[PDB]
């Protein structure tokens, strides 16, 4: 066995990874500034923890057109790391809060007639919580457009919105990997944006129902391993996003499950076939 | 002392202040004091394009 | 007499600038392309008439290295043109609406403290009612800070906000060249914003008092041509914001008031010295 | 049979493909404004104009996830749009220039050592070709890096290169269409970048042999197809999935509007 | 004495200069989330340290307004920070290195008709190297000007160029404050940007040259406190650019000299005025 | 000169260079980007600190 583990700094979780492999067999740590294409690599199945979303698609898109398999792969990547691509997959088969999206600031106006006031209004490729508004009136609606406009990054272009879901001071981060449930949390906050990034706190969730609803979000998607967010509303859960380049640290610290370990079995699952 | 986000090492900064810059004893991580009631180091935010001299 | 006209594109106003300049003397069309420095230009004035407020102010300022003086000057562009430099100069000489600068996000949650709600965000260096913000809680407050700090640009890191003015439909823009009020417009809306840049329609305002704060405006400022914005309000007239590179095509049409021959008038005399 | 065609401005491509699908049955012109999802469209198949990739992107997604097939798709958009994953999808299948990919300047520093100098800086999304830059030795390629470090945009942090080809002052633009060559032109000028009144139709058979199988690397959809001639023979260098005509139907006097409605009736009918 | 010190993190620098500080009276530390305007502030003077030169130069300019001098002040942190505005002050007084400024691309590209090949470009306001280019020739010029133009920032539309200065390894930072010479630091790198932010090694400078050149440079402004960066040619000592917000850590460490102290000292003379 | 906009050929007659046209059939803004020949284009895009 020969892994490799894609990474933009190390930290815990990727020093975390790269000791449950290496039980398995030679792991090969590989920094961006080791990534050149095409190129020669002797590996059986890569582990993409690149912190950047863009890079980590490239990147598994990269590595698979060399022969050589990717956890997650280029296509869950894409479609899970897109909100917009990802709540088009969990449509049919998962609740999800009501959503809207216009392709341009004129449609994006008539967002309310169909979500009502207050709402929400994201980037399709964001995380961390940032760039994330409630959104309580027209003014602010207007306002929101208007800096989105003069960004300029094209993707703002893309206009998502969620009703507003009032949450009971906290949501819900599950992990689904090859579609085993290896754990779920609580993140608390005061503020309505609850990211551990953003100053939450995590606490161990044991709640059988979010462990259910995660696998069969997990199941929309059919392969990798994801974080899964999900709400507690007053019409029951609710999955808001996936997120296919799963933080865990706070997770695996405050549950006691071993999400590093498990991420590297699924690659060793992965390299088989 | 106080944990270092980086490496994960606990560390002895001595009197610090709020929102000073320390280096790290064991992984040299050029750091940010963002607490004192509960200390907390973290690294610093991005570089903007008119920061400097 | 040679008058250079210095451009970006030739609007309306800058083709009428150029005929009656052509009136006093020779007049030198200078693009963008034709502006490089230092070099040999043989010129008693520049009209800087560039639509960029940055290369105004950098092109009269180069000008001025060379000797050759500049309507406007460099410093009468960089501190009418940034909002905050601007009502620093007119605070204490005309009343002006209520406003707040604070230097970072956290600073700029505090604004409300003094200004209450509904409040106004706009840029420093704007025009054209550019990345205005009507802001009436807390969550606008926060999607607005939240994408200024986004922003490439670092000048939307200085944040800059007034009380929300309730105007009668519609503001005031009038013109003072070298101390001579030349004339006053109403712009009329059903949007708070009424630039004529966005739909602001023009009408001729003959109200004696506007006259007399407009003059009193100008002597904050005490040189140049300067297209002035004032707001009715419950508390009388306020100015709000003064110009250095004006439009005037339709406020000329609807007051017959010649800005083009006074603003070339006025360059001609600084050419004397 | 009803056909939608979203747009960001109405301009002759439009008009003429308007025209048409006219012929075909009832047309719905789809301004942006227009395009509000989830939501209830009566459409048997939509043809995406929209200006932006990005926005052609996901209008198609859009109406896919409604049960409406799009002319181009959302994964041809993606897939040929995007020049790396189309680089990485002609490479097994046509001749296209040497090219690197790197994750991080440091490795993008490593790059001349495969290509040589003078090599070709692209971003991957990029059509109007501003960003374009010949770079003929370290100091240009550390420029060309440090703008884009400081553009912040994370689709510059993929770092795709391409050798210089020396092309003898003109390049070529071919169309191909659900599988038939319409034409193809050349595009002269005296600057390397050539990109569009200095073209003329390109009769030479080999290009068209070349741009079938170029698009037959994709197996769908309408593509413009750009190749370069060299010392070593016809290159791909890029397959474009929105598809400008108006130059090409002028120069070539082929009905590039009425192939891409043909095509789009097709795939109305499944 | 009061004295405030502005500031967005505490350096060694701003950890020195508080100590200094505090020696000749009160010392109000004054994070930027502390800064609200028009505000209460009872101060004899404001050092400013803020890490960003645009919210350096508008809290200058606020506290100038509520009547409290500043080191530096704002007319010099403007004109000093800016590569261009410093240029045309400097080139009366020091030899500079050629230099030409230009308003667009089309200017931009007769630039080499005047300068040659190598030339540099650098942004008018950037500090620590950020964004200098190398440019040998056409095609580096034309790709250097595309990515300029579409940068968001229009002061990136200035387009400033030097001659290229082939230098012996090195450059020179010197220190004046208040008409004095403090002292000077060698820049070593293997490559051609020196700063010691990308990270050019420190050695003492004691040549009595670069000593009165660097009085002469501050001469040019005539007040503050300034870092002066000297360029060795074959035609001799050249004066590139001057920074009003001073770094000095390692110059200080490798001088043996109080940059901090005389910084302070300074501030108590202003405050005195 | 055909504008771009509406594809029609139309009458400027004395113009300058970067001036601001406006079509007589369609109505849509021009600059005139050449005199070499006569070339006009769409208005370039608004930057953030355009206007007055
Ligand atoms: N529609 C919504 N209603 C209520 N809270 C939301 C909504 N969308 C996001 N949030 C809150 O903001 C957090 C971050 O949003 P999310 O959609 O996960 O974006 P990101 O990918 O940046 O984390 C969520 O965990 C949740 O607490
Ligand atoms: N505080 C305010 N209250 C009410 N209306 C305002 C306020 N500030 C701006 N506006 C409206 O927006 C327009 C543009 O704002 P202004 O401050 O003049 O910026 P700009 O330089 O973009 O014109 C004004 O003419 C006015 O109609
Ligand atoms: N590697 C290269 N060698 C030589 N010329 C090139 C190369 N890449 C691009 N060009 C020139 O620049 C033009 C535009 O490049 P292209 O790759 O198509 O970018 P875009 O997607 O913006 O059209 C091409 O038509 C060709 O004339
Ligand atoms: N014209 C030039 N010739 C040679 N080296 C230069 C030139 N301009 C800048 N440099 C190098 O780059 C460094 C940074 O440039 P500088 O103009 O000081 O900008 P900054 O404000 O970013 O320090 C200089 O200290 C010097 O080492
Ligand atoms: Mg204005
Ligand atoms: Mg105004
Ligand atoms: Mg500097
Ligand atoms: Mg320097
Ligand atoms: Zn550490
Ligand atoms: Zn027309």
């Amino acid at each position: 066995m020969r892994i490799g583990i894609t990474y933009t700094v190390l930290r815990r979780e990727e020093m975390a990874i790269k000791e449950r492999a290496g039980e398995f067999g030679e792991v090969v740590m590989l920094h961006e500034d080791d990534l050149l294409f095409p190129g020669n690599y002797d590996l059986d199945v890569v582990i993409i923890r690149n912190v950047s979303h863009f890079k980590a698609l490239y990147t598994a898109r990269l590595f698979e057109s060399e022969g050589i398999p990717t956890v997650n792969s280029s296509r869950l990547i894409f479609e899970a790391g897109d909100k917009l691509f990802a709540t088009l997959r969990l449509a049919g088969k998962v609740p999800v809060p009501e959503w809207k999206a216009a392709l341009s600031e004129g449609g994006a106006l008539r967002v309310p007639d169909s979500l009502g006031y207050p709402l929400v209004s994201k980037p399709v490729f964001g995380s961390w919580g940032r760039l994330l508004a409630k959104v309580n009136d027209r003014d602010s609606l207007e306002a929101v457009l208007e800096h989105r406009k003069w960004m300029k990054n094209p993707l703002y272009g893309i206009h998502y919105f969620q009703e507003f879901v009032e949450k009971p001071g906290r949501d819900i981060r599950s992990y689904v990997i090859g579609g085993e449930f290896v754990g779920a949390i609580y993140r608390y906050s005061n503020h309505w944006i609850t990211n551990t990034a953003r100053g939450g706190k995590a606490e161990p969730c044991s709640d059988p129902e979010v462990e259910e609803l995660s696998v069969k979000a997990w199941e929309a998607f059919g392969e990798g391993a994801l974080a899964i967010d999900i709400f507690e509303s007053e019409k029951g859960l609710l999955v808001n996003e996936v997120n296919p380049n799963m933080e865990f640290k706070n997770a695996a610290r405050v549950t006691g499950a071993d999400m590093a370990g498990k991420l590297v079995e699924y690659a060793v699952e992965v390299a088989k076939t | 002392m106080v944990e270092c986000p980086v490496c994960g090492s606990e560390i002895e900064i001595g009197e610090v202040e709020l929102h000073q810059i320390v280096e790290c004893p064991v992984c040299g991580a050029e750091l940010e004091v963002v607490s004192l009631e509960p200390l907390t180091l973290e690294e610093l935010p991005e570089v903007e394009e008119d920061w400097g001299e």
